[PDB]
RNA sequence: UCUGAUGGAGGAUCGAGUUGAUACUGACGUGCAAAUCGUUCAUUUCAAUCACGUUUAGGGGCGAAAGACUAAUCGAAAAG
RNA sequence: GAGAACUUUGAAGACUGAAGUGGAGAAGGGUUUCUUGUCAACUGUGAUUGAACAAGAGUUAGCCGCUCCUAAGGGAUAGCU
RNA sequence: AGAUGGUAACAUAUAUAUAAAUGAACUCCUUUACAUAGGCUUUACACUCGGGGUGCGUUUUCUUUGCACUUUACCUUUAUAACAAACCUUGGAAUCAAUUUACUUGGAGAAGAGGUUCGUUGAACUCAAUUCAAAAAUUUGUUUUGUAGCAAUAGUAAUUCGUAAUUAUCCGAAGUGGUAAGGACUAUCCUUGAAAAAAGGAGGGAACGGCUUUGUGCUUUGCUACUCUUAAUACUUGUAUGAGCGUACCAACAACCGCAUCAGGUCUCCAAGGUUAACAGCCUCUGGUUAAAUAGAAAAAAGUAGGUAAGGGAAGUCGGCAAAAUAGAUCCGUAACUUCGGGAAAAGGAUUGGCUCUGAGGACAUUAAUGUUAACUCAGAACUGAAACGGACAAGGGGA
């Protein structure tokens, strides 16, 4: 249901599609988003986030 | 793209009739420093001017025949 | 592969068109139908 | 050199006071890794709305950042708020969204 | 300090094919490997590029000889005779 | 002659990968597979490995030679 | 959604571990690509999924390649059989 | 009717644009254009350390903290700078010297000094412009600007504002040597490791101004400002820029070949962090995945893939088949035999963690002496622990 959405995320966002995150409730209007400009509109209000990459410290 | 650095090329290559658009670009350094960009067929030529009287004094004596592209 | 040969890829072109259903209005009075993976081309 | 840090919004709303913010500054930067030999050289002065920070040494202002968080972490604000730059040598505290 | 008594430069065959064959290969091979005096500017330069060439490092000049040295037994005398007449 | 360094030779050594296939005569043997899987083993500067192109065609070819290979077909391929 | 262990989303526990089920190509394939529907059969269990089925769409070069050159070599001409 | 500088190596056309430095036939070369091995070196990319800024995270306790971003393409003979080389001028070498990791080089001209060029690279170096003093009818020293132009207008990471716009950052120093390329070398061959299209250089010196005029292209009379090269325009020329073909997707993990959505086969490039000799093994970040012709429960026999077993230790068996036994590194020690090269890791001993220290191994400046600063690499000593330390991974059984 999702997975263009999740493609195209990941293409704007310049990242993993392993890294995205779609708001759980609220998944209509991601539904409802077919297009990089409408993926980028809520990616900027909020709907999809990019997640942070693992911490990889180098303390030790 | 062809920086120039004496003022008479610039001012022969800009009444030069090949010559279509000046690029104003202006911007903060620490001061506002400015370039000025001829856009000939083959090149874009660059002059840098850090002293704000020459670069309102070149522009304004630049005739008006050829068109002004302001980026900032 | 990409890279074909202009009367390769107009035979193609052929094969994938010929391997459309019968139209309905003419049902209303096909067996030579290939799928890539099972029936290979070979031409 | 100068930095301000400065907690209008939150004191106003009554939520952090100067005195605690003061007093946790200045027995908690540490200068030479010493936790309360600031001395001479860096001191810290209180305003009824800012906290500035005078230093004399080469010293980050990420510092204050560090310290403020602490502070707002250990007296449950931290999920209500941010500390955002503002200039060059200020830091200012704010809310969520 | 000296590193092989007597294998020299065939120490790089190892114990590989005959004591015989290995001694037969070094007595060519370090004649073949040597440098040898060039006549034209006396400066003892001259090494084999390949199995029958001799290039001079100074000249850079090169001559044709031996297999394995500058010079044979057999060209050497028949060179002798020509120039005695 | 002897000693210490330097130097970096070799169809040199160990060893992943590659290329193979020693043993378990293991598994499987109505298999994942008309030859595979696991462990073990051989091989890595050279007579080395791979790709594409090209040549050699059946009483012929090709063979570091096993009557081996020549499209799951070889002490004479396959098709009619 | 009629129906959810194997469709989608979030959370968690893990794996592949740059010699990768990561990115680019060649051979080979030929529309499997994309979108929207959709489940008779197939997807060796289910299946609302899909490389299945159906309707549309999609491949833009003076500079990336072919095209040119010659190689191992092939075909042909002149002859001669 | 064909330019000029430098003793020379050679250099010079910077017009918007370094376009023009005459040159025929006939020639002679160069580029294209080439193996392998070894180390040394330079650069870019990669990785990493510390500082500054911004955002995020941890915060019972500790933490000036952990993480992310902090970017800069082609092109401008890119200009320059630097460097390996080769060459030129001067110089004139044994007390031989210069010099490489290595050897290489010199009266056929070394060192030293001063230059030229190519090749690496591609803003290095005050590079360019600019401000200030000293040289003369235009040189050398001192400051500001600019990521050198491209260029910030783009990108990235942030803070806000109706929901498209504003604002701030994008700069101070280094270390490791992984990959790639280049360079200058050395070595190997009874192995010497393509060609052509295309392009360039040279030798040579065939032809020669313009306006007008006699005679038959040549002698001629009277005058001189004239020939090429780039760009634009106008008109003629058939319509006076840029043909045609490929470009989706897979490349196996279900898109290929194995009768299939088959544990098989199938060519190439990129290659992070930790441990480490290591692109090994094991774990991890980016990216990807959580899927495999099924699931749930139970869990006996038997099978299959492994573990562990007292005492004995090959009595088992055709046969030590299978398994076990150490196996890294450092130090020590190493026989018979031998083709003198080996055998050899022969055999066989010791040590190994953590922590706190000690010692050794470099580079940079001042008027023999005093400061600043960087790698991990060895060696030694205390202390410490259920005597254990190549703690997992990885990894010879030897001998007659």
């Amino acid at each position: 249901s999702l997975t263009l959405q999740k493609r195209l995320a990941a293409s704007v966002l310049k990242c993993g599609k392993n890294k995205i995150w779609m708001d759980p409730n609220e998944i209509s209007e991601i539904s409802l988003a077919n297009s990089r400009f409408s993926i980028r509109k809520l990616y900027k209000e909020g709907l999809i986030l990019k997640k942070p990459q693992k911490v990889h410290s180098r303390a030790r | 793209p062809k920086q120039i650095t004496d003022i008479r090329k610039f001012l022969k290559i800009s009444r030069k009739p090949d010559t279509t658009a000046v690029i104003i670009m202006k911007k903060k350094s620490k001061t506002v420093i400015t370039k000025l960009k001829l856009r000939t067929k083959k090149y874009l030529y660059t002059m840098v001017f850090a002293d704000r009287k020459k670069a309102e004094r070149i522009e304004n004596s630049l005739l008006p025949s050829l068109k002004r592209i302001y980026y900032p | 592969g990409s890279i074909k040969r202009f009367r390769l890829k107009q035979r193609l072109g052929k094969c994938r068109r010929q391997n459309r259903p019968v139209p309905h209005w003419y049902r209303l009075k096909n067996t030579k139908r290939r799928h890539w993976r099972r029936t290979k081309l070979g031409l | 050199i100068k930095y301000v840090l400065d907690c209008t919004k939150p004191v106003k709303d009554t939520i952090l006071d100067i005195s605690g913010l003061e007093q946790f500054f200045k027995d908690k930067i540490k200068v030479d890794k010493k936790t309360n030999n600031l001395k001479n050289k860096v001191v810290v002065t209180s305003d009824e709305y800012k906290i500035y920070i005078t230093v004399h040494i080469p010293f980050s202002k990420r510092y204050i950042k560090y310290l403020a968080k602490k502070y707002i972490k250990m007296h449950q604000i931290r999920d209500f708020l941010r500390v955002i730059a503002k200039g060059k040598l200020a830091y200012e505290f704010k809310y969520f969204q | 300090s000296r590193r092989t008594k007597k294998v020299g430069l065939t120490g790089k065959y190892g114990t590989r094919y005959g004591s015989s064959l290995r001694k037969q290969i070094k007595k060519i091979e370090l004649m073949q490997h040597a440098k040898y005096l060039c006549t034209f500017c006396g400066k003892t330069a001259t090494k084999r590029t390949c199995v029958g060439i001799w290039k001079c490092k100074k000249c850079k000049r090169k001559v044709c000889g031996g297999a394995w040295s500058l010079t044979t037994p057999a060209a050497v005398a028949a060179k002798s005779t020509i120039i005695r007449l």
